[PDB]
Order: C-alpha cells, then sequence, then structure tokens
C-alpha cells in the first residue's frame, strides 16, 4: 500500500492545521497518526480514524473518507511542532505501511530566503576514483526544503543522500544535499544541476563538468 | 445430584488471547458409588471426555464434580449449544443442560462519561459514572484505569433490559476529590461483540 | 504505566549479528501482540517485524524476511530481534512496540514505544576524517563572492567540530555549518564560507585554511582562496 503526506505545513498560531494522508482507497482502512517530537519516540494521537488516547488534547481530530485522511488541530500551538506520522496496516499482505511524515511548522518568525551553492567534485575526489556533488542549502524558514538532483535535464535518483534541516543556533535552518556518484558519471554529462523547492519556489544551480578550454 | 452450566467470562470470549470456558458442576451426590459420565454435545460435534478432572478444591467438607470445556471464540458467539450431560450411579437417568449466548441481533454500546454532581464535590471522595446503553447482548465488561493503570475502586451494575429490547448499566469509580481536582484523566474502558475492535473507552477530566 | 525497555547492542561490522531484546512492564504481555518499528537516522519510521500473543503468528518487513528474526518470552515479559546478516543499510534506531487489538485481524497500530536502542552498522569503528576542499569560482559583481568550502568525509563516528583559521586574527568569527549526513558506513559533514569580496586587509590571503577537531584521528587540510 501507499500513503503520501505533504513534506511540510506551516501555520501561525490560533489557526488550524489540516494534515493530509493520502491513499489509495484508504477510506477501507483506519488510519493511525503519531507525533514524533525531535529526538522523542513517536506517539500515539490518534488511531481508528478518530478516536484519542486518554490525555491527547481534545483540538486533535481525525477523518477519513474516500482517498484522503486528514489530522485536523484546531488551534495550533508552539508545543504542537513535530512530525506527524499516518499509519495504516494493509490487511492484504500484513504490512505496517508509515507515511512519509510531515512537519508542523508552528509560525513564529518570518520566511527567509534559502541559498544555495553547489559545489564540484575537487580534483582530489577525482584522483581518489570518486565523484560527490555537494549542494549546500542554508537560512531559511521554515525549515523544511525538498532538494533534487538532476543530470542533463534527467533526474538522478540513485546516489542521494540528503540531510535534514538544522537550526543549528543562528535561528535559520541549514542542510546539505550529496550525490556520490562515481568519477565517469561526472564526466559523461554536460551539467548537473541541484534544485531546491522552498514553498513553491523552486530555486536551483548548475555545475558543468567543463567551464572553458 | 443438580446440575448447573455455566457460561464463559465475557472478557474471555471477546479477546483471542484468553480462553473461554463452559463449566459444568454438580452439587448434593447420592450416597453410593462415584461412577459418573459426561456426553459433551456441542451442537453436532462431539468432544465426550473433553477435560473432565475434577481438582478436588477440598476445604473442610465441600468439594464438587467441575467440568470445563475449552471453548473456540467464534463458535460460542455464533448460537453454538453446549450440552452436559451428567450422569451418577444413584441418579434414575442422565440429567441434561444446554448453553448458548443470548440469542439475538448485536447491538454496539453507547458509552458515555458523567463528571461529579456539583453537590458531591462537597465530598472527599467524588464519583465518576459512566453510562454504558443500547448494547446487546448482556455479556460485556468494563473497567476504569487512569494513567495506564486498572483503578480497582469501581463497582458496576448488571445490564437492566431497557424498554428498547437492548440493555444498559452504570459503572461508578470513586476518586478523592483531590486527585479529581488535579485534573487527572480517566477512562471508561468497555469490551463487547459488536464493537469494533471489541473495545471501547472514554475519558473524564477537568 | 506502561514501560517497554529495549537493550541489543550498537556498533557493529556488516555480515555480523545482533540480538536486540525488550522487557515490558505495565501490561499483561500475554494479551498483546509486539511489534518492532526502527527509523533511518534522520528520515521516518520504518516497520520491522511482528509476533502474536502465542507465538503462533510472526510476520517480517520484506526489507528483513530471512535476515531479522523475531522472538518473544511470555514468561519472562521479552520480545526479541534476532538480527543476523547485518548490513549498513539497517543502521536504525529500534523501537520496541505495544499494540492494541483482540479481534482475530485487526489493523495494528502502536499504543506503546521503547526509548528506542541504535544499531549502527560500518566497518571502521573511530576513522580519520579525509579533508578534501571544494571550489566554486570567482565572483563579486553578479552576486555574493562564493568563495570555496570544505568538505570533510570519512569520519566515524560524529563528534565533529571543524574551524577555519587565517593568518591573522579571525575577525568575523563565524562558518557556515551543516549536518552530517548517513553514508556507506561513514559520515560526511561540509562547511561554507561565503567571502565579502577580496578585501586583502594587510593579511596576504595566499589560500585558506581548514582543520577538523575529531577524537582520534586530526586533519588540516589547505583551502585556495
Amino acid at each position: 500500500y501507499v500513503l503520501t503526506q505533504p513534506p511540510s505545513v506551516s501555520v501561525a498560531p490560533g489557526q488550524t492545521a489540516r494534515i493530509t494522508c493520502g491513499g489509495n482507497n484508504i477510506g477501507s482502512k483506519s488510519v493511525h497518526w503519531y507525533q514524533q517530537k525531535p529526538g522523542q519516540a513517536p506517539v500515539l494521537v490518534v488511531y481508528d480514524d478518530s478516536d484519542r488516547p486518554p490525555g491527547i488534547p481534545e483540538r486533535f481530530s481525525g477523518s477519513n473518507s474516500g482517498n484522503t485522511a486528514t489530522l485536523t488541530i484546531s488551534r495550533v500551538e508552539a508545543g504542537d511542532e513535530a512530525d506527524y506520522y499516518c499509519q495504516v496496516w494493509d490487511s492484504s499482505s500484513d504490512h505496517a505501511v508509515f507515511g512519509g511524515g510531515t512537519k508542523l511548522t508552528v509560525l513564529g518568525q518570518p520566511k527567509a530566503a534559502p541559498s544555495v551553492t553547489l559545489f564540484p567534485p575537487s580534483s582530489e575526489e577525482l584522483q581518489a576514483n570518486k565523484a560527490t556533488l555537494v549542494c549546500l542549502i542554508s537560512d531559511f524558514y521554515p525549515g523544511a526544503v525538498t532538494v533534487a538532483w538532476k543530470a542533463d535535464g534527467s533526474p538522478v535518483k540513485a546516489g542521494v543522500e540528503t540531510t535534514t534541516p538544522s537550526k543549528q543556533s543562528n535561528n535559520k535552518y541549514a542542510a546539505s544535499s550529496y550525490l556520490s556518484l562515481t568519477p565517469e558519471q561526472w564526466k559523461s554529462h554536460k551539467s548537473y544541476s541541484c534544485q531546491v523547492t522552498h514553498e513553491g519556489s523552486t530555486v536551483e544551480k548548475t555545475v558543468a563538468p567543463t567551464e572553458c578550454s | 445430584p443438580s446440575v448447573f452450566l455455566f457460561p464463559p467470562k465475557p472478557k474471555d470470549t471477546l479477546m483471542i488471547s484468553r480462553t473461554p470456558e463452559v463449566t459444568c458442576v454438580v452439587v448434593d451426590v447420592s450416597q453410593e458409588d462415584p461412577q459418573v459420565q459426561f456426553n459433551w454435545y456441542v451442537d453436532g460435534v462431539q468432544v465426550h471426555n473433553a477435560k473432565t478432572k475434577p481438582r478436588e478444591q477440598q476445604f473442610n467438607s465441600t468439594y464438587r464434580v467441575v467440568s470445563v470445556l475449552t471453548v473456540l471464540h467464534q463458535n460460542w458467539l455464533d448460537g453454538k449449544e453446549y450440552k452436559c450431560k451428567v450422569s451418577n450411579k444413584g441418579l434414575p437417568s442422565s440429567i441434561e443442560k444446554t448453553i448458548s449466548k443470548a440469542k439475538g441481533q448485536p447491538r454496539e454500546p453507547q458509552v458515555y462519561t458523567l463528571p461529579p454532581s456539583q453537590e458531591e464535590m462537597t465530598k472527599n471522595q467524588v464519583s465518576l459514572t459512566c453510562l454504558v446503553k443500547g448494547f446487546y447482548p448482556s455479556d460485556i465488561a468494563v473497567e476504569w484505569e487512569s494513567n495506564g493503570q486498572p483503578e480497582n475502586n469501581y463497582k458496576t451494575t448488571p445490564p437492566v433490559l431497557d424498554s428498547d429490547g437492548s440493555f444498559f448499566l452504570y459503572s461508578r469509580l470513586t476518586v478523592d476529590k483531590s486527585r479529581w481536582q488535579e485534573g487527572n484523566v480517566f477512562s471508561c474502558s468497555v469490551m463487547h461483540e459488536a464493537l469494533h475492535n471489541h473495545y471501547t473507552q472514554k475519558s473524564l477530566s477537568l | 504505566e506502561v514501560q517497554l525497555v529495549e537493550s541489543g547492542g550498537g556498533l557493529v561490522q556488516p555480515g555480523r549479528s545482533l540480538r536486540l531484546s525488550c522487557v515490558t512492564s505495565g501490561f499483561t504481555f500475554d494479551d498483546y501482540a509486539m511489534h518492532w518499528v526502527r527509523q533511518s537516522p534522520g528520515k521516518g519510521l520504518e516497520w520491522v517485524s511482528g509476533i502474536s500473543w502465542n507465538t503462533g503468528t510472526i510476520i517480517y518487513a520484506d526489507s528483513v524476511k530471512g535476515r531479522f528474526i523475531i522472538s518473544r518470552d511470555n514468561a519472562k515479559n521479552s520480545l526479541y530481534l534476532q538480527m543476523n546478516s547485518l548490513r549498513v543499510e539497517d543502521t536504525a534506531l529500534y523501537y520496541c512496540a505495544k499494540t492494541r487489538s483482540y479481534v482475530v485481524a485487526a489493523e495494528y497500530y502502536f499504543h506503546y514505544w521503547g526509548q528506542g536502542i541504535l544499531v549502527t552498522v560500518s566497518s571502521g569503528s573511530a576513522s580519520a576524517p579525509t579533508l578534501f576542499p571544494l571550489v566554486s569560482c570567482e565572483n563579486s559583481n553578479p552576486s555574493s563572492t562564493v568563495a570555496v568550502g570544505c568538505l570533510a568525509q570519512d569520519f566515524l563516528p560524529d563528534s565533529i567540530t571543524f574551524s577555519w583559521k587565517y593568518k591573522n586574527n579571525s575577525d568575523i568569527s563565524s562558518t557556515r555549518g551543516f549536518p552530517s549526513v548517513l553514508r556507506g558506513g561513514k559520515y560526511a559533514a561540509t562547511s561554507q564560507v561565503l567571502l565579502p569580496s577580496k578585501d586583502v586587509m594587510q593579511g596576504t590571503n595566499e589560500h585558506v585554511v581548514c582543520k577538523v577537531q575529531h577524537p582520534n584521528g586530526n586533519k588540516e587540510k589547505d583551502v585556495p582562496l
């Protein structure tokens, strides 16, 4: 089975955060929701579609019908800032499928534009018969960006390994995206591009295997 | 010798992890020889022997002949007739008994928690109520728990046959008002055949 | 109160094995199917295995079938996970879970989770990070001088605190730090330093310097200007 939930959801305090859990005929299954806070094990906030475990605040409501399950959080507060996962047991194959997870960023400060720079793998790496494209993304809020790699326009899926955004200390979030490819692959393409989408806005930088001769 | 056939515990039939049993017990044995016979007719199939082993829990002079029967959850929940054919060297003929679940279409119970009456707050121990109504059959199981721990200080009234043909009951938890004032969250957990997962619970707080 | 406590091991070389354990408390173990769910260091949860109350029904994840072996011990209120034929991809925080279902075929939901123990699968334990400089190109007029960046890789475990040095007193004491990434049996982390043009304020920037502070394995690489 496949579940699909938006990477992030930014809502200012007071507003209601509705997290969507997409699923093919998900209405025949009972969605469950877990809340995972940074460095803390996830907690069951909603189960069997709409039921809430003793203690979980009323503002946490579950919904599910047709092709969509929607977790709704009324009067969203800062303490509600964490990752929300929608899980469902696939009766057809005995497997528990979790969604990708959604980051409920309770808006506090203004949104910052991400600065991204792609650095070419240094000759030293090439010498070691390896090639790595390092895409650095910094100073962005909310702390959530989707980074994508593509060689000559066509998206490269294998070899990608991106880190999760981190606020570190400077308040603003940062991240890093890697593309560990073979030194030959690097030389067998006109240009490589790293595109980061920070909520609608897609910014991309291109690094070509050659510039002049 | 009088024979008494008893059903399995409501919890025992609802949760797959437990083993629901049917009990055939007897009182007042005739003075002669203990030649007894058992023929468990399970609405078609027959086990005959089962596990008729009278573990004589002798206290003073009492000790009866009990005969439990391991029951398959669904078989009980589908209305199979479990008969016990007890006999003995003294009785003129074998006395039989038959049990099954309360025949009728099951109805999902509706659970409502009720906070302490404002008049009761004058007292040191307020009581939390749990209304469980509109269910059928009567066989149900209600428990109370605070912070993931069962609360033993609670009683539950037997099922009253409402006008609607269904049943209803009340479970009363007795908690120190100090604890209730602290905003603790208590939960009324009910288990019943016609419930989604044979389970459901409602919380209370301040 | 219900508490699931896991033990198991930690760092291990691929191919090796590990046996995890989970001792439960606060509920009747015999009544609930326990499950193991891992969380890949940095992204999402992933269900691993599960076993019925009477051990009768055992189930595993496709990406685990054949390798991992889930077990339980009602008498000892314990749940196990024999991790055979480990692999680097298995590096994750393993969580123990308690479900809550009574019906024959229920759509399991993880009622209680443990704190989660960590298994790290990789070759070398403590590794000296190989430092490779990263360079972009000259810039100033069209946009901010991106200058250069330092890519520190081949270190394990983490515990890294990089520092860029200059020929003179580092006035603008700042550096664009970034998170470390989970690589094949090793870690990697870059550090970018934007440069506000080529202000040759006495000190001639012949080449920038990058140094990595890591317990066991100190290195310093030369970076251009």
